[PDB]
């Protein structure tokens, strides 16, 4: 009898499974126990399995067989999971009984090779001006999400998810990106407002949402990302894009941990296990931007990082950080103030940010940028007083809040106008009255423009005279 | 199944269960155990062994004992006759009124509602709560995480917001005192029975009792809260009924829980806190919220272990909130009751949407205020102060006032106050904040804003230090 | 005025002082603790905090 | 497996067929010995908690009843030990003799009276496995109980029941404010106030014996001995010993408590307990958890401390009232146990050494010297002018925050200084310092009225003494009338005033 | 073992990019526990010193060629004392320690100047030309640290004035190695330029002649050689 396919629950824990026998079973090994559950055969003791189980027992008593599945696992992939919420076994908790997808791709491949990968020039952009402005973002890429709880954290990707859907809803090929938002131990009802929200918004129907909410079993919220990434590669792969945004690694990592641990298999820094950096390191880096085998296509990583305060240095952290290729910084006193965007902007990063953008931006972005920080900086002179006037219109440019995503070309006209300090002449208030009303202004009129603009790639010095003029027309006129 | 008790090495007692044994959970009775001590079998710690937890007190205990599982986890009453009683992790009236008897028995592990099975949308309900409805405003099934100290009013507060709600709200309630101080229950039993919150006249209340004190055993004081959390979606689903469950205190609950996993002999990390810290909690939390029969609204104690939140506990706690107030001892110390912290006295559902969109504005407005407010404290500390500029002092004083005026009395600790408290309409609030705004109070002094309830009544008050 | 001033700047100087002698005070705590802590957790790690319990 | 037991005279047996020992169930053979914690092998049947007794007359306790063996907390030192020692039970678990004819002993926690009288011992013991009443069998503390402090007795004015946190560093007349109390209760307990037959128990916990010499002689000088139980477990313990102490006082105390009789113990201090009972639980490997202490410390306090209150009339009302003591190094309260302490604790008071400089012994912190407890403690003479004056205090004080610009700002705050400045000498109280209510009261009336206020600072004190004498000499009759009526009566009141006025005029001329 | 062969084989000069032993080392130290091994402090791995040691003495330049290490080295919170960096220096030749305040500073080259050193400087082997306007900047910039704490007083354009001359000049300083990069369109928008060294001893020597003193301040911010950085300044005005 197999103790050496099978095993009788020698001990367990409560979760991890301690099996005599079932030898014969392969490392990594999907088993299924006599409780239903399923297990995986994690540990290859030289005596027991170290199972971890993938349920939630009193279901085992001990001597409860334990059963080999014989795979090593793969998850359902696809491309039906758009318009899904999903649970990483491949349920799929919405209660859209079972998804629609159906190929099934071990979580376990690994990253791409370079040739096959192909670096970002791709633009990658959430209606949210601060972030395609000031971050210069390009898919495929890693951001870190980081900042501590919805404080529009949650909200920011909603914004981008939203945004999405004028592209996805458009027919922008390449901006058509499966979102796959893996949900880590997050309360079912944020989830829910959550998921109706998206739903309202419905970003969702080009959405994946991978949902292990904040009761789930610790290794299935971990292994839920590691899910979500290989549906993710399948669009990747397949052409398309598919942006992962996994929410939220920390918790994934803590319960993580705490798996770890309970295989008593051993912590590490922070009471966290040495491979946890590696752990993100090998899922990231199964995303990818890729090359043309693969359609072109990408997976843009939105990893998400919730501090505790802001503490980064913490090992996690900095490994995450060292892994990505930058971060969206969030200061909550911004926030606070109501400014959202709330970011510390110093810390959000993009280390090469720009090489995969476009141009329209740009043009206007760069130099605005810089004069940020100048405005910023300076912790009266016409200039600096400028700078500051100017800033905290660029502030109200940029302050779009929470509930807020958009078409990129009525975020750089906007940003155009106040790069021309014609912003300057108003009262900060009304900037963002003014916004409101010329945004309707243009949308009305110079839909025409914008759909130009969105056209040329790049705003045209053309435009920009038509533009000034609008600009002008609606700011003189409407400047009261 | 019968077992012996081969180990107890404190209150772990390890039984080799010997008729085989059922999973685990199951809970077992320790016969030759002079009352019902029930030990749940935690762990099939294997060999047919179980780590189990006793909850009640092991001294004198023959080892070798023999323990009859009771061949199921443990049950304890339910039904409505449950309010107006103090019941122990074990059922139990621990009002000590006689029996609770009731028709219904639950095992204490309730379940989590799956996505589709729990209202998936919020509310807005209101506290009357200066601070709170402008910071926090509130909603319904929403787990608040209170923090700060007990009785300084941290205790006293969620009294009286009990006070007013539970009447007021219908849709019972849940108190359970997790590590409950003995003797805070008694008088203030003495005063619920009073209170008519409490009516023993009908063993029932509005508002059922659960007190685990400090002196169980931490098995015990960790269970109470499943106990606690098993009958509130009892109330809700089966008695509709929108529970209002006071934990007090979610982290003495944990407290129990990591002690316990110590003793698990598991690894219960960083800090010591047990490494299913969240486990308990992730299962235990998503027992609560508003499901589609009703609403279990949690105002959760979290006394600070060592007073850090960037403690693991807290981080945790966090996940699962829906407002937080998160008192400042800096403001408590102040001399300000409500003792808040206006940085994370925060509901992320607080949204032009869901207050006022003005009340929204107007709170950003504020919340800005004391933001850069807080910002210049610093500076202020550093260096004396009074060359920043004077609309940034007048922000200063105004949040100072701000800070006044949140400082709302209460009529259930008049008697120390000698203030009599003040709960206040929504508008008064919103406007008191407005006009301060506004920066009406122009002669007027900070002191002026102390402890009042409605905007006018500092405005008047300025007048009576005059 | 500038006998005044000058008169003030020392006062002024002071000021800052008073300020700074306190928090300097409180902040050797701080300091303790973080040290403390620190250590402490360590010797945790230590303490098997990474050895026997790895 | 554990090289124990196969010990080849343990193996070297069980393989022959060739066993039958000690017991090793009701005895056992210490397998190892070491550490205090005797793996003594066998003990099987034996009772969980038990009190066994060594072969060494030393005693132990069975606290892991392990399969095999059990780790024994040992009551003594292993010194007096040694490897393979028989140690049979006592069969039972703690109890400590409980009684009353300790009243007027120094004891160790053991019971046997290092005084030198040797135990006169308690024909009755209590489990210490006893816990703390239930919340119905508590009805509310509201008898007071006051220290002859004025300054506390007001402020932080006490019940009875209680537990309420000594905090302060390193004797800082902690000790003596103690002391005052102490000799204080010597007139209840010379009354035969029955309310306040306040059997005090003080739990010394560490302390070194000379450490206790003197302040036992001072008990003894306040022959408040009489009613006093010293549990004493000195410098030189083993650890359990010192963990013990306070269980060993709470079989005691709630003893009294139960009897009606008011207990009153003195936990001085868990900070040492708890650092040796951590220790004694890492020393058992036994957790830690944060600062190094098992999370169990605070289970551990937590119960010991819920067997502190005040009593339903079941119990004859009675109390056993707590003022657990805490000896704060740098106001450290975060600090875990502190921060513990402050949770459970139904109000703290807080000592300055500061205060103490300025010579202000008592060093009182009353900004966070708190009664959560409150109105619950006091008595109307108290509250009447207490409450006014506490109040005037707050003020004063944050006015004393408030004093450097000059305060002669608006009158009031000059005042409240002035008049705070006064009411501060009279809350400066010398060492062995128990107080009446009524001169008590009688000495703040004066200032809360203000004719302190009119008089120098200086010679607020000298008043107050000679105030004293005065009041004790001539106004003995208001002074039974303000105890008589139990408050400052109207009537008392102008009798008292028209006695302050006119004494005033005598003293300040 | 590649370098190895075409050090010594092939002679070559090798210019070995290592990025990053880092996480060599960390990969280590991940095993540490799981070779059952005590990790160390810092996590790390006991035997961290012998592991790089015959590592770092694995490489080297014989007389049968050079084995030039450019090895990237992640510094944790550029925390160094972070006990991988603090060995590392034993090995190291040449620290370049990169500061991300002068990064922050927006300077690019972005480096921690006074911590980017070779023990090796010398009048002598550098000559002291090189040597001594080293000192000397890295005197005055010390220095100028020591000014930030009067500025904190005294204000973006008031302090004692030669002082000022000197903070002035400090400030030119700073942008003066700040030097545009042709990669980086992406960070500089610029175009690397290099500047050959003599250019640069001399850059900062007349600079520390003061010869712009009278230049502004940023004419010398993403520069190659110090003319075009005067040249800049009309380009200006």
């Amino acid at each position: 009898v197999d103790l050496e396919e099978t095993g009788r629950v020698l001990s367990i824990g409560d979760g991890i499974a301690r099996v005599h026998g079932l030898r014969n079973v392969q490392a990594e090994e999907m088993v299924e126990f006599s409780s239903g559950l399923k297990g995986m055969s994690l540990n290859l003791e030289p005596d027991n399995v170290g199972v971890v189980v993938f349920g939630n027992d009193k279901l085992i008593k001990e001597g409860d067989i334990v059963k080999r599945t014989g795979a090593i696992v793969d998850v359902p992939v696809g491309e039906e999971l758009l318009g899904r919420v999903v649970d990483a076994l491949g349920n799929a908790i919405d209660g859209k009984g079972p998804i629609g997808s159906k190929a099934r791709r071990r979580v376990g491949l690994k990253a791409p090779g370079i040739i096959p990968r192909i670096s970002v020039r791709e633009p990658m952009q959430t209606g949210i001006k601060a972030v395609d402005s000031l971050v210069p973002i390009g898919r495929g890429q890693r951001e870190l999400i980081i900042g501590d709880r919805q404080t529009g954290k949650t909200s920011i990707a909603i914004d981008t998810i939203i945004n999405q859907k004028r592209f996805n809803d458009g027919t922008d090929e390449k901006k058509k990106l499966y979102c796959i938002y893996v949900a880590i131990g997050q309360k079912r009802s944020t989830v829910a407002q959550l998921v109706k929200r998206l739903t309202d918004a419905d970003a969702m129907k080009y959405t994946i949402v991978v949902s292990a909410t904040a009761s789930d079993a610790a290794p299935l919220q971990y292994l839920a990302p590691y899910s979500g990434c290989s549906m993710g590669e399948y669009f990747r792969d397949n052409g398309k894009h598919a942006l992962i945004i996994y929410d939220d690694l920390s918790k994934q990592a803590v319960a993580y941990r705490q798996m770890s641990l309970l295989l008593r298999r051993p912590p590490g820094r922070e009471a966290y296990p040495g491979d946890v950096f590696y752990l993100h390191s090998r899922l990231l880096e199964r995303a990818a931007k890729m090359n043309d085998a693969f359609g072109g296509g990408s997976l843009t990583a939105l990893p998400v990082i919730e501090t505790q305060a802001g503490d980064v240095s913490a090992y996690i952290p900095t490994n995450v950080i060292s892994i990505t290729d930058g971060q969206i910084f969030l200061e909550t006193e911004l926030f606070y103030k109501g400014i959202r965007p709330a970011i510390n902007v110093g810390l959000s990063v993009s280390r090469v940010g720009s090489a995969a953008q476009t141009r329209a931006m740009k043009q206007v972005a760069g130099t605005m940028k810089l004069e940020l920080a100048q405005y910023r900086e300076v912790a009266l002179d016409a200039a600096t007083q400028q700078l500051l006037s100017r800033g905290v219109r660029l502030t109200e440019l940029l302050k779009q809040g929470q509930y807020s995503p958009m078409a990129i070309e009525e975020q750089v006209a906007v940003i155009y106008a106040g790069v021309r300090g014609y912003l300057d002449k108003l009262e900060p208030s009304k900037i963002t009255k003014f916004e409101n009303a010329f945004l309707s202004h243009v949308i009305s009129q110079h839909q025409a423009l914008l759909g130009k603009i969105r056209t040329d790639g790049k705003i045209s010095e053309e435009s920009d005279a038509k533009l000034k003029e609008i600009v002008t027309n609606f700011l003189a006129g409407f400047e009261a | 199944t019968t077992g012996r008790i081969v180990a107890v090495i404190g209150a772990v007692v390890d039984v080799q269960f010997d008729e085989g044994l059922p999973p685990i959970l199951n809970a077992l009775e320790v016969q030759g155990r002079e009352t019902r001590l029930v030990l749940e079998v935690a762990q099939h710690l294997g060999e047919s062994t179980v780590r189990t937890i006793a909850m009640d007190g092991t001294e004198g205990l023959v080892r070798g004992q023999k323990v009859l599982d009771s061949g199921a986890p443990i049950r304890i009453p339910v039904g409505p006759e449950t309010l107006g009683r103090i019941m122990n992790v074990i059922g139990e009236p621990i009002d000590e009124r006689g029996p609770i008897k009731t028709k219904q028995f639950a095992a204490i592990h309730a379940e989590a509602p799956e996505f589709v099975e729990m209202s998936v949308e919020q509310e807005i309900l209101v506290t009357g709560i200066k601070v709170v409805d402008l910071l926090a405003p509130y909603a319904k099934g929403g787990k608040i995480g209170l923090f700060g100290g007990a009785g300084v009013g941290k205790t006293v507060l969620i009294m009286e917001l009990i006070n007013n709600v539970a009447k007021a709200h219908g849709g019972y309630s849940v108190f359970a005192g997790v590590g409950e101080r003995t003797r805070e229950g008694n008088d203030l039993y003495h005063e619920m029975i009073e209170s008519g919150v409490i009516n023993l006249k009908d063993a029932t209340s509005k508002v059922a009792l659960v007190y685990g004190q400090m002196n169980e055993p931490p098995g015990a004081r960790a269970r109470v809260a499943l106990t606690g959390l098993t009958v509130a979606e009892y109330f809700r689903d089966q008695e509709g009924q929108d529970v209002l469950l006071f934990i007090d205190n979610i982290f003495r609950f944990t407290q129990a829980g990591s002690e316990v996993s110590a003793l698990l002999g598991r690894i219960p990390s960083a800090v010591g806190y047990q490494p299913t810290l969240a486990t308990d909690m992730g299962t235990m939390q998503e027992r609560i919220t508003t499901t589609k029969k009703g609403s279990i609204t949690s105002v959760q104690a979290i006394y600070v272990p060592a007073d850090d939140l960037t403690d693991p506990a807290p981080a945790t706690t966090f996940a699962h909130l829906d407002a937080t107030t998160v008192l400042s001892r800096a403001i408590a110390e102040l001399g300000i009751y409500p003792a808040v912290d206006p940085l994370d006295s925060t509901s992320r559902i607080m949204d032009p949407n869901i207050v006022g969109s003005e009340h929204y504005d107007v709170a950003r407005g504020v919340q800005k205020i004391l933001q850069d407010y807080k910002s210049l404290q610093d500076i202020i500390a550093i260096l004396g102060m009074d060359e920043l500029s004077e609309e940034d002092k007048l922000t200063v004083s105004r949040a100072r006032k701000i800070q006044r005026f949140l400082s709302q009395p209460f009529q259930v600790a008049e008697v120390f106050t000698g203030h009599l408290g003040k709960l206040v309409p929504l508008k008064e609030t919103i406007k008191g904040f407005q006009q301060i705004l506004a920066g009406e109070y122009d002669h007027l002094p900070e002191q002026a804003f102390y402890m009042v309830g409605p905007i006018e009544e500092a405005v008047a008050k300025a007048d009576k230090l005059a | 005025s500038t006998t005044s001033e000058q008169s003030a700047r020392m006062t002024a100087m002071d000021n800052a002082s008073k300020n700074a002698s306190e928090m300097i005070d409180k902040l050797t705590l701080t300091f303790n603790r973080t040290r403390q802590a620190v250590i402490t957790k360590e010797l945790i790690e230590i303490i098997s905090g990474a050895a026997a319990l790895d």
